[PDB]
């Protein structure tokens, strides 16, 4: 007899990592809203990570990010236009520096979303990591207002949690935005207010840093008569609440018994 | 329709050139498919006067004595050749667009033919070559190069959409250009009418068919060739001139989208009656075709006493008899508006497509008949010396068009423009609309010739096209989508990913026609197709495919004949029909298999395909398995149905050998499922850290028993701590109870928290060993060093 | 902002024609050479799963989906509906009886033609680069008014490519939609909105973009042919 | 503050700027489907492994590492993969595994890398004996990947 219910050739079946899944969904959501995804480098200079974003040194505000400083010659970090740049190297503490790199290399109006791995010197536990992911958002152009930032997050919530979903905005501080704000979303199933990220209207000094670097590079100013909003949200926190994952350390853990569990969600 | 530049230029004198005209018309909504320069006429062709025509004895040719400046003789075999007409004389030495070999002096049947008289085909102005061009005898001074009165012309092939039937008349086109700002010159139908009764009556027996019908009366007719200018005009529009009366009816038709027909009174009798045709009634149309009429055919008839007879097929084509010729002295001019649907059906029914039917099918100005009569009669008076009665016979009274509400503010809002009100209103007037009121909402009543203008929207398009679509700004809309539009793209996305996973996994996508050969229902052994085509492209594609795999097997075949693929892993997603339309996914496997090309071993056939599918589902995160079940089109030995998440959705197996035979093909493996596939939620299973238990043991079972039962039996009994469970070996042979087999099973147990003690396992494994026997199986795998 | 939804290949005359202002014995119905079908037992479901009646046929375009969607949802929205369509024609080098179209439908308050032009403009830019441009010319469609055909400038080929037709949803379409709605119990949802729609042929575009000479290959089945696109994924 | 959405034609040089990101994403998806299982490993590396795995020493170091084991920036991707294969063989006993990981590597310049790992009995009938494994199995898969990407492939000595 030709047993048809017998195991067939053991061809391998692949899968995508949960962060890749979460990031993808997040990118899909924003693509539908007109956002384009671009990435930045993990090793940045203090200039892009801090100074260009209105976060000076010995600044009590620079303590909001526990930085990993680097050392070593021979490494050539290129700027927005491929040009080699200088400054104390570090691991970006957020994706925000990409806001600056992009703006000097392009012209408004535009919509970008920049995903990426970030690093912060912290003790890795159940809900904390030294290595995680963020997703930046940047929309610049004439007449761009905070009403648009609120509109963006509102669409994010709807797409993420359904029609019974809602967002709340509260003032908060960031050197690169003003007005500044933190936003939370209403997750119906969990019946809880989830804090997703921060945002605001691009700070006046950011545009100045951008155009200053531009002239210093030969390009003409492109940000004097425009405004914009930016936002940044943590990927793991969201991936966890969405795939029901208890420990954030698994993401980098490597357990196949763990990763394999997302072959379904592709 | 063909649009002769200089003819159109007669209504729109300011036209820049054929090229600027094509641009103007494009922006008005009329695309030209071709611009053509048409009447190149050499110096050698001159106008000649036929002084006399002498038949050459013993032949069917004539010796023409022509006045072409000096007298010359020419031989012609054309039946229309005769004294008293003007002709196109190609003098010896002339190079004509056709023959390529110069025209010269030549001896024909005893006479020196000094050149030759031309037909439309020989001169290059028309396709007709059955007779000579016929001109007015005094059209020009004898010997005058013909080109001097017949310049080359440029003709545009215009596409005229169904909504602009008024554009089926050159004057219609002229109106649109006028709206753009060009001065419009309308012909003035100057009549010198006479007050007297028409020597005939009108009886419209079918008012639905002929909602408006008029008859004009012209007498004292002097039937002769049309002026050169009219023949040039008609030829450029694709029509062949016949004589002044007939030509005038064709020229006006082309001028104002109004077919009309001169009926020779000799055959009319006491009157004309527009009536349905009596079944069996015969009628020889002017195309020479002898036809028989249907009772649904509207007819133009005449009557004499108790006799009633067909004169023409209404709105389609006139009869051969009453058709106007040289001895015609008086006529009844038919200018009407027929029922589109009626003409539509008749035209189809008799396989006729004429300039007349075309226009009546598309629609004619419901109130244009009287003005059209004036034009035609006026022309008849000028070109045929006609006397015309001031009265017309008329039946029907169409009501003028109603007013349309119009708001300049809405026009700009709908378009996203900001045209000042005054320009909007003026545009509408240029097009001939009446505009009343003060605003914001006006009362605009369109001209009867514009059948397409009924809604306010139609009116905004008038403003848009005249201002120019290019003057409409570009913008992007911004809005929060209504709630129920949320995630509506899920289904489409789901299937797309399935294609991509498949595409990457190794399957090659194929696209096959939704049609199927009714015969294959028999061949591939399937239930007959439920939907059929009442008008298939061919009997081979007369039904709607019921399955997807048949098409795949077919492409495998034709692929093996054009190229010789040593193998192939295909797949196709498509709509299948049966009781209900549904989406299907089908795959096909064939060939040597997979492995080292230079080596020998191979992974092929059923299990190879089953492997891939297992992968696909592992990747989709859905439970998969194939149980035994036979299918007419499969192999009773290699056949089973597919279960996704414990739900039947299709089949899997080897094609039937017999089936492979009629189609001459090697063993083919395949499957077919129904989409969309089931969806399994993520119930994330946190993996325990504590080590797991490792245990083996085989199972003895009869050659029949499906791997299924065993696996399920073993599994369900393994307990709530069974982690893994895989098959690593099959034996069936010596020294086993002949007719039995052994199944090598790797097992693993684990626990969420605490670790597992040898007691819990050695004890839970028992709960499976004895339930394995309660069914009738043992545990060959025992005591392993 | 457009979302993709599909429709059925076997439609009723109502959705394919009548709901789209294309009546029978209409000289305008000749712009589509229809494949009529026969056979009982087949159950065609409407926008809300309800069984519907009428002479069955193979959709001659995707447009009928505009109607199905509108009765099942509420404005404002943006959809794009791809799909296989059928027309009785002689299959040659640049003609097929079986091809594909992509519909576009955007409805909502204040939606204007400026938005339709904006949509196509973005389509061109995305498809052919910044040196790309679109041109709109009036043309006729029973389901739109104003009506229009649009062409795009393809820099490499230096030619004006005719891509499809479009226009502002016809007043009668919205009426048919809301009429079917009430006849079904739903409330009207299209009396105070406007919208634009467009439809473009897929093969013509695929051909110009992948440099394919014969449109018959698509359904041909030659692996030597299909295999050539493993690169473009 | 009201809610609203912005509407505008993006400046020309923002056109197709998402190409790069999309390109890599498809590569992950093709890989994911082809059979490779994605893994995410720390960008940090043990300076010691430069010796162990026999590699040129890492160019960038951390003036404030989390621990000496994570004091440098990974120079390769495969080392991390071999490590996870190990710790995977200790917690659970995978009889095989086909992994892959895409990540940023550092050396003279930051660059993106794709690494894969094969191990185990192989592929074939579980109850049977023959197997498709080792080098050529992995080389097969890669040949597939590239046939699918439509790019010329080959491995020289
Ligand atoms: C019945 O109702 C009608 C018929 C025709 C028309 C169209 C057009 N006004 C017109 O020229 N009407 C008619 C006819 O006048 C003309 N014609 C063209 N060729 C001939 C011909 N021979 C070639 C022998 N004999 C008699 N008439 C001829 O062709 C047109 C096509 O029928 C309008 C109403
Ligand atoms: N970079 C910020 C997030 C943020 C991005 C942009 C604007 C405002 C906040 C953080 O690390 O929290
Ligand atoms: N359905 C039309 C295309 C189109 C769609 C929508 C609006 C206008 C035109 C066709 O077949 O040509």
């Amino acid at each position: 007899r030709v047993d048809v219910s017998l195991p067939g050739a053991s061809l391998f079946s692949g899968g995508l990592h949960p962060i890749t899944l979460m990031e993808r969904e997040l990118v899909e959501i924003f693509r539908a809203l007109g956002y384009q995804a671009v990435e930045g480098p993990e090793v940045e200079s203090e200039f892009f990570n801090f100074d260009a974003l209105n976060i000076p040194e010995h600044h009590p505000a620079r303590d909001m990010w526990d930085t990993f400083w680097l050392t070593g010659e021979g490494f050539r970090l290129e700027g927005p236009l491929g040009e080699e740049v200088e400054g104390r190297l570090l691991l970006r503490t957020h994706t925000s520096p990409m806001q600056v790199r992009y703006m000097v290399a392009h012209t408004p109006p535009f919509r970008i979303v920049v995903p990426g791995r970030v690093f912060r010197f912290e003790q890795t536990d159940a809900t904390h990591e030294a290595v995680f992911h963020q997703l930046e958002g940047l929309v610049v152009g004439e007449g761009i207002a905070m009403a648009h930032l609120k509109g963006a997050i509102y669409e994010l919530a709807q797409a993420l949690f359904g029609p019974d979903s809602k967002v709340r905005f509260q003032p908060v501080y960031f050197p690169f935005v003003e007005p500044g704000a933190q936003f939370a979303v209403w997750w119906p199933e969990g019946g809880k207010w989830l804090e997703l990220g921060g945002a605001g209207m691009v700070h006046p000094k950011v545009f100045q840093a951008v155009d200053a670097y531009r002239e210093r590079l030969g390009l003409p100013p492109a940000y004097r008569g425009v405004t914009g909003f930016a936002f940044g949200l943590g990927v793991e926190r969201l991936a966890m609440l969405r795939y029901g994952i208890p420990d954030i350390r698994y993401f980098f853990g490597g357990r196949l018994k763990f990763l394999e569990q997302f072959k379904g969600v592709l | 329709m063909r649009v002769p530049f200089s003819w159109l230029k007669a209504y729109v004198p300011e036209l820049e050139s054929p090229e600027v005209l094509e641009e103007r018309l494009a922006g008005l909504g009329f695309e030209t498919d071709r611009i053509e320069r048409v009447f190149p006429i050499p110096r050698g062709v001159v106008f000649a006067r036929v002084l006399e025509a002498h038949p050459i004895p013993g032949t069917r040719l004539k010796r023409l004595v022509l006045d072409a400046g000096r007298t010359v003789e020419v031989v012609s075999g054309a039946e229309n050749a005769r004294k008293g007409i003007g002709v196109a004389l190609a003098l010896p030495g002339t190079e004509l667009p056709g023959l390529g070999q110069k025209v010269g002096e030549r001896v024909i049947q005893g006479v020196r033919s000094f050149g030759m008289a031309l037909s439309p085909r020989e001169l290059g102005v028309g396709e007709y070559g059955g007779g000579l061009l016929e001109f007015p005898e005094d059209a020009l001074p004898p010997g005058t190069p013909l080109s001097e009165a017949w310049p080359e012309e440029v003709v545009l092939d215009l596409e005229v959409t169904p909504n602009r039937p008024d554009a089926l008349g050159l004057l219609g086109l002229a109106r649109d250009l006028h709206a753009l700002g060009y001065a419009l010159v309308e012909p003035e139908a100057a009549l010198k009418a006479e007050a007297l009764p028409l020597p005939f009556a009108l009886k419209v027996e079918d008012p639905e068919g002929a909602p408006h019908f008029t008859l004009g009366y012209a007498f004292g007719l002097r039937v002769a060739p049309s002026p050169l200018w009219m023949q040039r005009a008609l030829f450029a529009a694709g029509m062949r001139p016949i004589n002044n009366v007939v030509d005038v009816t064709n020229y006006v038709m082309l001028e104002r989208a109004q077919p009309m027909h001169a009926f020779d009174l000799r055959f009319v009798g006491e009157g004309i009656a527009v009536r349905r045709a009596r079944e069996g009634e015969r009628l020889k149309t002017l195309d020479g075709v002898e036809r028989t009429l249907h009772p649904e055919d509207l007819v133009i008839a005449g009557w004499r006493g108790e006799e009633s007879f067909p004169l023409g097929l209404a709105g389609v084509m006139g009869g051969a008899e009453s058709e106007v010729r040289e001895d015609t002295e008086a006529i009844a001019l038919e200018v009407a508006c027929f029922d589109p649907v009626s003409i539509r059906k008749t035209a189809r029914r008799h396989g006729l497509r004429t300039e007349a039917s075309h226009r009546f099918e598309r629609g004619v100005d419901p109130l244009g008949q009287v003005p059209a009569q004036r034009r035609a009669l006026s022309l008849l008076q000028a070109l045929a010396g006609a006397r015309v009665a001031e009265a017309l016979l008329e039946a029907g009274s169409p009501k003028p068009p109603e007013a349309i509400p119009f708001r300049p503010e809405y026009a700009n809002r709908l378009l996203g423009t900001s045209y000042p009100e005054a320009e909007q209103i003026a545009i509408l007037k240029r097009l001939g609309c009446r505009v009343e009121g003060e605003g914001p909402t006006y009362r605009v009543t369109p001209p009867s010739h514009r059948l397409d203008l009924r809604l306010e929207e139609d009116l905004v398009e008038e403003v848009a096209r005249i201002q120019g679509y290019e003057t409409i700004p570009l913008a992007l809309p911004a809005f929060f989508p209504a709630p129920d539009n949320r995630g509506v793209e899920a289904p489409y996305r789901k299937e797309q990913r399935l294609r991509e996973v498949l595409s990457g996994l190794g399957f090659q996508e194929v696209y096959t026609y939704s049609f199927m050969d009714p015969e294959d229902a028999r061949r591939f052994r399937l239930d007959p197709p439920r939907l059929l085509l009442l008008n298939p492209l061919a009997p081979e594609k007369a039904a709607l495919r019921t399955h997807l795999f048949p098409g795949l097997v077919r492409v495998l075949k034709e692929n093996l004949d054009l190229d010789r693929p040593e193998r192939a892993l295909l797949f196709e997603v498509g709509r299948v029909f049966r009781e209900r339309e549904e989406t299907h996914l089908a795959g096909l496997l064939f060939g040597e298999g997979v492995g080292l090309p230079w080596a020998k071993e191979r992974l092929s056939g059923y299990f190879l395909l089953k492997g891939y599918l297992e992968a696909l589902f592992a990747r989709l995160g859905l439970a998969f398995r194939v149980e035994a079940q036979a299918f007419p089109f499969l192999h009773p030995g290699v056949s089973g149905r597919v279960l996704v998440e414990g739900e039947e959705v299709g089949f899997l197996g080897a094609l039937h050998p017999e089936i492979a035979q009629e189609l001459e093909l090697p063993p083919v493996h395949l499957f077919e499922l129904r989409l969309p596939l089931p969806d399994k939620p993520l119930a994330f299973q946190d993996p325990s850290r504590h080590p797991a238990a490792f245990r083996d043991l085989a199972v003895v079972v009869p050659a029949p028993t499906p791997y299924g039962e065993v696996e399920a039996l073993v599994r369900e009994a393994a307990g709530p701590y069974l982690e893994s469970l895989a098959l690593f070996d099959l034996y069936q042979g010596p020294p086993l109870p002949e007719g039995h087999k052994s199944l090598a099973f790797h097992l693993r147990f684990r626990h969420p928290k605490r670790t597992l003690r040898d007691e819990e396992v050695e004890e839970a494994v028992s709960r499976v060993a004895e339930a394995l026997r309660a069914r009738g199986f043992g545990l060959r795998g025992l005591d392993t060093p």
